[PDB]
């Protein structure tokens, strides 16, 4: 296993923008109901992506990258749990929560960017 | 690392994720052109 093709990596690429579109979708229009299916997924275009790259990566630049992306989709599961209290109508603070959530989809796009710009420079 | 925010409100992250996602999508078109 070596580096991906750039057609691959683009359309698993396009797959996480996609999600990550929807949600700054709910956040906007205040679905706070869709933040954990759609973190979901997130997580599940993240992985896919990852699995595009070999388990061990040769390139810094590659490690780097996988380990922003792996750790901001991680991140934004955690947070997206906040919308499902298990007393349904509890108490949350959802500008802090909407705050943390559009910053790891921050990170997980900005990862996945560097990531797009890594393939295509080494073909 | 991951990225430092402080206390931005959720207009201002909202603009800059738009804008990182319009840069993945320009790069991407950038890409399919050569």
């Amino acid at each position: 296993p070596g580096l991906p093709s750039t057609e691959d990596v683009i359309l698993k690429t396009e797959q996480v923008t996609k999600n990550i579109q929807e949600l700054l979708r709910a956040a906007q229009e205040f679905k706070h109901d869709s933040f954990v299916p759609c973190s979901e997924k997130i997580h599940l275009a993240v992985t896919e992506m990852a699995s595009l790259f070999p388990k061990r990566p040769a390139l810094e630049p590659v490690r780097s990258s996988l380990r922003l992306l792996n750790a901001s989709a991680y991140r934004l599961q955690s947070e997206c749990r906040k919308t499902v209290p298990p007393e349904p109508g509890a108490p949350v603070d959802f500008q802090l929560l909407t705050q943390q959530v559009i910053q790891c989809a921050y990170d997980i796009a900005k990862a996945a960017k560097q990531l797009v710009t890594i393939t295509t420079r080494e073909k | 690392p991951g990225s430092e925010f402080g206390h931005s409100d959720a207009q201002t992250l909202a603009m800059m994720l738009q804008e990182q996602l319009d840069a993945i999508n320009k790069e991407i078109r950038l890409i399919q052109e050569e």
